[PDB]
RNA sequence: GUACGUGAAAUUGCUGAAAGGGAAGCAUUGGAAAUCAGUCUUACCUGGGUGAGAUCAGUAGUCUCUCGAGACUAUGCA
RNA sequence: UUUCAAUGGCCCGUCUUGAAACACGGACCAAGGAGUCUAGCAUCUAUGCGAGUGUUUGGGUGAUGAAAACCCAUCCGCGAAGGUGGGAACGCCCUUGUGGCGUGCACCAUCGAAGAGCAUAGCUGUUGGGACCCGAAAGAUGGUGAACCAUCUAGUAGCUGGUUCCUGCCGAAGUUUCCGGAUAGCAGAAACUCAGAUCAGUUUUAUGUGUAAAAUGAGAGUU
RNA sequence: UUGAGAAGCUCAGACGAGUAGGCAGGCGUGGAGGUUUGUGACGAAGCCUUGGGCGUGAGCCUGGGUCGAACAGCCUCUAGUGCAGAUCUUGGUGGAAGUAGC
RNA sequence: GCGAAACCACAGCCUGGGGAACGGGCCAGGCAA
RNA sequence: AAAACUUUCAGCAACGGAUCUCUUGGCUCUCGCAUCGAUGAAGAACGCAGCGAAAUGCGAUACGUAAUGUGAAUUG
């Protein structure tokens, strides 16, 4: 019910409502992003422990 | 697959209740974004009208 | 160390935001009064007739 | 706000260390030279002493009026004129700081900038002239002894028709 | 050539992700072989029957001991044989009829992830394949 | 890593100057006997992968920033931590009302706005 | 302004510009004229004084959470 | 951006032709405009189940579109009807490495005599259907005053003209051979087994120009 | 050392003609379910323009002028989806030409 | 005064050679107002 | 070499009616129902309005009457 791997394989690749498709990089609209980009280390939804 | 045995029932007033339900076995089944897509893809063409 | 690294950067980058918000408020920066396409046209036509 | 906000890749240790410059043999101090570029191009100037890159040089104020100035060795033609003793003048006081351009300093209150009522003048300080007058007092006596040298510095370098700089050594 | 599965079973792209690390960070050929076969098409991965597995471990001199049979692909049962022997099996998929038959009388069934945490180097595992001709 | 381009001029279509029914959008000439397709002298060039720019410089404005299109004021906030590499391009249909909200917010955030003076007017 | 929403291209007339020995045409390299790109010392650090505030009180209360973590209300500004 | 200066560059598409020569088609601009829809077959891949498989003929049901979704009764379709060595992988070692001892999958050799489908979706291919688009006198039926009209008709084509965005990789053959073809070959695409193995529009050595056995290189061979 | 969109990041070397043809990744149009708590009378779509940019390119973003009511980015679904030709269909418009001439 | 249709890739000095016509474009030439 | 003429580019005005937005229309599928005429149908012609250009409506009881309603408008 709580897996960083399956959650990422959906949000990271199928569809996440916060991703902005840039020209070089993807940006994340999620308010809890420490970087503002769409990454695997950055994304607030996949990472189960976050700050 | 180990996750969250019990769920809590909320009354009308919004306060939690002491009763609880074991998380159903369905709530651990595989999560497949590709298989849901290629089934929703099909099942959504079933209320179509011909032109 | 990656996770603590990114939080410190954000704290650094948020403080610079708060600083810049303060200094801009101090300075008497100009307002930005926008431009309307209907009033601009109507005044352009009414003038020519005048 | 000191913890580096971004990745900010730092410059790798560059393996370049500054070494002393090597000047031309004829650029030894006390050599008449043909200034090439600058507002005082074409005059003839003796070399007081060398510097890091340039040559601290001055022409006789009482003859040519060339002040002590850094002139890059590349913009100087090394003339084979008979060398002039320059050992007398104190060349040690001539440094980069002495020839440094005045720092962009002297802030003004934000009312005098308007109406243009704060303009100073950087007019040459007397000790700068007094430094040169001492240099003249130590080089003007030197130069008159060599015949025609005083007039030679007075004259202005130029090329006539059919002048080949390579053929006629300066 | 083949270095990315054509599949879109998201969990097979997690199984490969585990055996891409194992293959390149261990010196065993079991991992390099397992990873290759996780890339193969559905046609190239034949079903391997329970009876065929039962014959292979209990073959010739028998002496099955407690070796674990590993196959990338399904393990369909064989109702044509009544007494199934004790078996430890790892596979991508089982059939509910087969998995019950292994569980009811004998050992246990495993997925490729439970084998890896037990024998990451392929320690004492039989790697079988089904009949390709079909 | 400075912003250097392998070519400035655009690739125009062959014979696109002569005709007006022929658009200037680059179309590959597939003519069998086409000498201009055959790379003769005095002809025009043709897009090749050899013309790509530095991968650390692709999409980069001449001042080094990569344009980033911000629709509303929410978008200008996420450029908080990439203000040194991205520049907040304001969408063309964003009204003059929210256009000031975007520019004033971006000024304090520290990010660079590319079209900060459109449809608006200053007042002292 | 009823030849009436937007009013594209072809096409034609007027004006301004440069050019104009049987073509034109485009491509490179510039020049010239004409015109736009974008400008920014300013902030940082340090020193003191002056009044402050609070996430600080050898301090007092309430609210939601989970002792202390928040949002505040007094009170003093060490 | 216009213009000039110096260097340059034979009109595009089709077809023809090695190539051109050509002969065509092109007064200009806008819009419209041509591998599509479907049944059958085979292939590759993806998914669900797996000795099974397939709810949608139909019935049950669905209060918020109820032509959806959800559920399953009786059939039915398609399936179902042993040794030897080489071998993948593994263990035991043990002079370790080297290798041996083994256990030996898929499969291949040998001696011989422990089922893998079904259904859906896609891709490419093929056969029909108006069948990529346009173009050959028709003919027939039935009417109107030899003529003319309307439909059957999407009648017929090996032929003619046309068949629409970008980049990247690989890239022939252009012809043997038998005989309109089946071969082959070239190019691929997959599956295999090996570099401690074989090779070469190769060259030597030498035996009688061929053949056989050294160098120079390249991993080579299959289905 | 932060460089886990492991579909990422990084390192090294060689290489780059191309028809028939084979393979792959993309750009664009109409509409469809999801989404951007998206844009819009403080001006949507469109249009022109020697404004500025982005991409090898298909294409894209933006400034100004007109304009006046709608529209779009992203993930998938889908098809009457991309033109320079077809003596192509339709409409428009020239030279020929103030000519043949009446 | 009233006013077409045909036609139209675009043009239009030749001299020669330019191998496949090449002259209607290419190079040597003159001409070129 | 300027004008004239020829040429390109820009401004402006014509010309043309694309594009964009919609839309009391088309097409497609499903659904319910059973109803013409010798008691003169379908069709046609001629008429008819305080005035109609088409267009509908109507039949010398003519852009309709009776009756049941609604309840104050027709509208150039």
């Amino acid at each position: 019910m709580q897996q960083d791997e399956v959650i990422w394989q959906v949000v990271g690749h199928e569809f996440c409502s916060y991703r902005i498709k840039g020209e070089a990089q993807n940006f994340c609209r999620n308010e809890y992003n420490v970087t503002g980009l769409c990454n695997r280390q950055s994304c607030p939804l996949a990472n189960s422990r976050y700050a | 697959a180990a996750a969250r045995p019990t769920v809590s029932i909320y009354n009308k007033d919004g306060s939690v209740s002491s009763e609880t339900l074991a998380l159903p076995f369905v709530f651990k089944a595989p999560i497949r974004p590709d298989l849901v897509r290629s089934v929703h893809t099909a099942v959504a063409k079933n209320k179509r009208q011909p032109y | 160390g990656r996770q603590i690294h990114r939080c410190k950067q954000r704290l650094t980058r948020l403080t610079q935001y708060l600083l810049k918000a303060r200094r801009l408020a101090l300075k008497h920066q100009p307002a930005l009064i926008p431009i309307k396409p209907k009033q601009a046209h109507r005044e352009a036509s009414r003038e020519r007739k005048a | 706000k000191y913890y580096p906000a971004y990745r900010e890749n730092v410059p790798k240790k560059a393996r370049k260390a500054v070494r002393p410059t090597k000047l031309r043999a004829s650029l030894a101090p006390g050599t008449v030279c043909i200034l090439l570029a600058g507002r005082f191009r074409g005059k003839r100037v003796v070399v007081l002493s060398q510097l890091e890159d340039t040559l601290v040089v001055t022409g006789p104020y009482k003859v040519n009026g060339v002040p002590i100035r850094r002139v890059n060795h590349r913009y100087v033609i090394a003339t084979s004129a008979p060398k002039i003793d320059v050992s007398g003048v104190s060349v040690e006081k001539f440094t980069k700081a002495y020839f440094a351009k005045q720092k962009r300093s002297g802030p003004v209150k934000k009312d005098e900038a308007f109406f243009a009522e704060n303009a100073p003048k950087n007019a040459l300080p007397a000790e700068r002239i007094a430094d040169q007058k001492a240099v003249d007092a130590k080089l003007l006596p030197a130069i008159k002894a060599i015949p025609n040298m005083k007039e030679y510095l007075a004259a202005s370098f130029a090329l006539s028709n059919g002048d080949r700089p390579h053929l006629m050594k300066f | 050539q083949r270095s990315k599965p054509a599949s879109e079973n998201v969990y097979l792209k997690l199984l490969v992700k585990l055996y891409r690390f194992l293959a390149r960070r261990t010196d065993s050929r079991f991992n390099k072989a397992i990873l290759k076969r996780l890339f193969q098409s559905k046609t190239n991965r034949p079903p391997i029957s329970i009876s065929k597995i039962a014959a292979l471990t209990s073959r010739k001199s028998a002496s099955s001991q407690n070796k674990t049979t590993v196959v990338v692909g399904t393990v369909t049962d064989d109702e044509r044989m009544l007494t199934v022997p004790k078996l430890s099996i790892a596979a991508l998929r089982f059939t509910k009829s087969a998995r019950a038959r292994i569980l009811k009388a004998g050992g246990e069934v495993l997925t490729l992830d439970q084998l890896a945490l037990r024998a990451p180097t392929g320690s004492n595992t039989v790697l079988v394949r089904g009949k390709k001709h079909a | 890593v400075n912003i250097i381009k392998k070519r400035t001029k655009p690739f125009k279509r062959h014979q696109s100057d002569r005709f007006k029914r022929v658009g200037e959008s680059w179309r590959k000439p597939r003519g069998i006997d086409s000498c201009v397709r055959r790379r003769f002298r005095g002809t025009i060039s043709m897009p090749k992968i050899g013309y790509g720019n530095n991968k650390k410089t692709r999409y980069c404005m001449p001042n080094g920033l990569k344009a980033f299109l911000v629709r509303n004021v929410s978008d200008v906030e996420l450029l908080l931590m990439h203000n040194k590499t991205y520049a907040a391009e304001i969408a063309g249909n964003v009204s003059a009302r929210k256009r000031v909200e975007i520019v004033e917010k971006a000024r304090a955030l520290g990010v660079k706005v590319t079209n900060a003076g459109a449809k608006v007017r200053s007042q002292e």
